[PDB]
């Protein structure tokens, strides 16, 4: 009879999954009487979210999804294509990328993608995109490969006007070729074509927030941005080609082996550096304690140095089974706990601001992936071996 | 004065001189008050319907010595209006609480001072875009309506704030969340009526205990009555404010309730006299304050007009406020004053 | 200093060619930089060594 | 549109048992 995309997309579909976010965040305080012939210028409130995922190993219900349809998730819930209800929590995320991963509690036949080699796309190539555009549920749409970038995200003209940055882009094969994501931060929807992460990378950076808690990407802790910015004029930066630094973090190997806002970066391990842009990239290139030595300009600054795991890809609530933002902390020396909050449930534990945790509550804790190994398997009693740098102390 | 007008365009360049001298016991504001305003308005046809136009005016301060300048901009906006159905301007403008409170602010010197600049939307101030219809679409001769929002005037940027942040930030007592506001306004023959509305979100620098007044939103609910006609003017104005009016520098008042009143006449040889009292009483203020009165006075003046282009006034301000604890921690002045203007206009 | 620009025409003071400043600058803070201890990059001047 | 304070008042009442003083 008629060609059809029907055939495969059976084959396909009980791997994608509805997902159905629900959390809150912090919004600032409405003050009233409403002007609005007036253009001006904390408390929790809830939001909803809603996204597609795919299935990605049906032994383990791993789920892999965007990050900013998860993103500060109290409770996630996961609808299979046959209508099966699931639970799921977090298990890894990584914003950069826009890319997730989650676990369905409690699998039961489940039905997983085959992943494709994201390396032999071409451009003439066939691509369907399969997503919840605008809530009413999963859309698929057709097109072909648009743009192999050459980092490789994948364009093509499988989007939706006006709609929200979907999920699963698949071949005429049914398998994943890449995970369709929103370049338009803390926003969802398109800039008129699509953009996906090629399922290589998404192979990639997931079995890292697997095998350790979080994706391995250093961070030279600095931030800042072009030499165009308010800034860099009100400030008259000398020789304007680089990347201009408004500020060196705290705690950083940036700020720890030395540097300060106003240098201009020119260099990367002597390669030329003309942007911010130019640079945040290059330094996703190098997984933690690697070490970079690049060169300033204040009057003809440089030195070289080690970075270590950025704070962008964190986790929170999903550590101990029980509920409460640690990460991993350099090479497979233990985990590394970051900025404690106000609701201080896990500061009221006796954890600080940098407190590491080798110990396993008995055993060794290299990293999330263990610890989160160990706080799963004996939830009867818990003595976090935890050792903020000198204290040594055994809380429960 | 009309200094080009020439294939559609219109530019009228305009201005005045005002040498003022204040004479009282506060000399905070004794001594010489000389200044200049400059401005110009402009307007270029587009169609037979469609118009443009931009109103741009500064003051000058004449008043200092030459090594410091005190001038700032009182109006900047760009607009657009088409013929039997109303206007749009964008800028630096007045808020369209002071359609109903302009009528009142007619006074020689004083006058006008139930409110400030960059006080929400009750007069000068940022941002405000605004919407007009004159007539009601030209079928009801004298009907006057506009609806105008403000976008958030927020902390200075570079100074280290955290949140709250506006390129164009300033001190919490001349902030603003976003607002909207209305106002009414119908004038048959010599009579007028009117009332407008404002709600203004509040910015939390502004509801820190650094201030009195602290509250989600301002609001204010004015009306007023105008006569203008056989060389008698009358006006009266009543505003019911909510964490809107400023208690000089303490910050604002929870509630506040102002009246203004004026009356004036124009003898044909050219001496208008005018009396007029205003009042501004505050309740439930914070700290113990409770009721106190903000603002009270009668003031008697007059103005000479030589012609359209030079005048000279007299206007005595008799301050019913006396000094206690409250005005002496809020700043505000409990003493008369005399102003003595000469002023050239073109 | 006096003598270069005699026999020089001007002082031999060469520039990195980079304008910046400290890491408290309102850009340091509203760009987030990580480890801030030295010189921020506010941007590279054009046509030169850095 | 929390701090105790202090406030009087006064009324009157009416003797009801005067062995017990019941007003």
């Amino acid at each position: 009879q008629m060609p059809s995309l029907a055939p495969m997309l059976e084959k396909v579909m009980p791997s994608v999954v509805s997902i159905n976010v629900e959390g809150s965040t912090t919004v600032n305080t409405p003050r009233m009487p409403r002007n609005f012939q007036q253009f001006f210028g904390g408390q929790q409130q809830k939001f909803m979210a809603l996204g597609s995922g795919v299935i990605i190993d049906a032994d383990k219900g791993y789920v892999v999804t965007n990050n900013h349809v998860v993103d500060n998730a109290t409770v996630i819930k996961v609808q299979l294509s046959d209508g099966r209800k699931f639970d799921a929590k977090m298990v890894g995320k990584d914003p950069r990328s826009d890319i997730a991963l989650i676990q369905i509690q409690n699998p039961k036949n489940l039905t997983a993608i085959k992943m494709a080699d994201s390396d032999a796309l071409r451009v003439g190539d066939y691509t369907v995109a399969i997503g919840n555009p605008f809530g009413l549920g999963e859309t698929v749409t057709s097109g072909i490969v648009s743009a192999l970038g050459r980092e490789n995200f994948i364009q093509t003209d499988a989007a939706i006007n006006r709609g929200n940055s979907g999920g699963a882009l698949v071949n005429l094969n049914g398998e994943l070729i890449g995970i369709n994501t929103a370049i338009l931060a803390p926003d969802g929807g398109n800039i008129g074509i699509g953009f996906a992460i090629p399922s290589n990378m998404v192979k990639n950076l997931t079995s890292q927030m697997v095998e350790y808690g979080q994706v391995k990407r250093g961070e030279l802790g600095i931030m800042g941005t072009e030499l165009n910015s308010e800034l860099a004029k009100a400030m008259k930066v000398d020789a304007q080609r680089g990347a201009f630094v408004s500020q060196v973090l705290p705690n950083s190997s940036a700020a720890k082996a030395g540097i300060k806002a106003g240098d201009v970066i020119t260099s990367l391990n002597g390669k030329p550096i003309s942007s911010f842009a130019a640079l945040r990239a290059q330094v996703g290139t190098m997984p933690v304690g690697s070490k970079l030595t690049l060169g300033l300009l204040r009057d003809g600054k440089q030195v070289n140095v080690n970075l270590e795991l950025q704070q962008s890809s964190q986790n929170q609530v999903d550590s101990s089974s029980i509920f409460n933002e640690m990460s991993n902390k350099g090479k497979d020396q233990g985990v590394v706990v970051n900025n404690v909050k106000t609701g201080t449930p896990a500061a009221q534990i006796g954890l600080k601001k940098g407190d590491v945790i080798i110990g396993a509550n008995q055993q060794a804790v290299k990293n999330i992936a263990e610890l989160r190994k160990v706080l799963d398997s004996k939830p009867s009693v818990l003595a976090l071996n935890i050792q903020r740098g000198d204290s040594t102390i055994y809380l429960l | 004065a009309e200094v080009y007008n020439k294939d559609g365009n219109k530019l009228d360049l305009y201005g005045k001189v005002d040498g003022l001298h204040y004479f009282s016991d506060n000399k905070d504001v004794d001594g010489d008050q000389t200044y200049m305003r400059l401005g110009f308005k402009g307007e270029t046809q587009v169609t037979d319907q469609l118009t443009g136009y931009g109103q741009w005016e500064y003051q000058i301060q004449g008043n200092s010595a030459e090594n410091e300048n005190n001038s700032w901009t009182r109006v900047a906006f760009a607009g657009l209006k088409f013929q039997d159905v109303g206007s749009f301007d964008y800028g630096r403008n007045y808020g369209v609480v002071y359609d109903v409170t302009s009528w009142t602010d007619v006074l020689p010197e004083f006058g006008g001072d139930t409110y400030g600049s960059d006080n929400f939307m009750q007069q000068r101030g940022n941002g405000f875009a605004t919407y007009r219809n004159t007539d009601f679409f030209g079928l009801v001769d004298g009907l006057n309506f506009a609806v105008q929002y403000q976008g958030k005037n927020g902390n200075p940027s570079g100074e280290g704030f955290t949140s709250g942040v506006t390129n164009n930030g300033r001190d919490a007592l001349r902030q603003n969340g976003d607002g909207v506001g209305g106002s009414i306004t119908y004038d048959y023959e010599g009579f007028g009526i009117g009332g407008a509305i404002s709600s203004s979100k509040r910015t939390d620098a502004q509801n820190t205990a650094a201030y009195i007044g602290n509250g989600d939103r301002a609001e204010t609910y004015t009306g007023g009555l105008k006569y203008d006609a056989n060389n008698i003017y009358l006006a009266a104005q009543y505003t019911q404010t909510y964490n809107a009016t400023r208690v000089g520098s303490l910050g604002w008042a929870n509630k506040a309730q102002n009246f203004e009143a004026v009356a004036q006449y124009q003898f044909d040889f050219g001496l208008r006299p005018s009396l007029a009292y205003l009042q501004s009483k505050g309740k439930n203020l914070g700290r113990g304050y409770d009721d106190e009165d903000i603002l009270k006075y009668v003031d008697v003046g007059a103005t000479y007009y030589f012609n359209k282009n030079m005048s000279t006034y007299v206007d005595y301000k008799i301050n019913l406020l006396d000094d206690n604890q409250f005005t002496r921690d809020a700043g505000i002045n409990t003493d008369n004053i005399v102003a003595l203007g000469l002023v050239y206009q073109f």
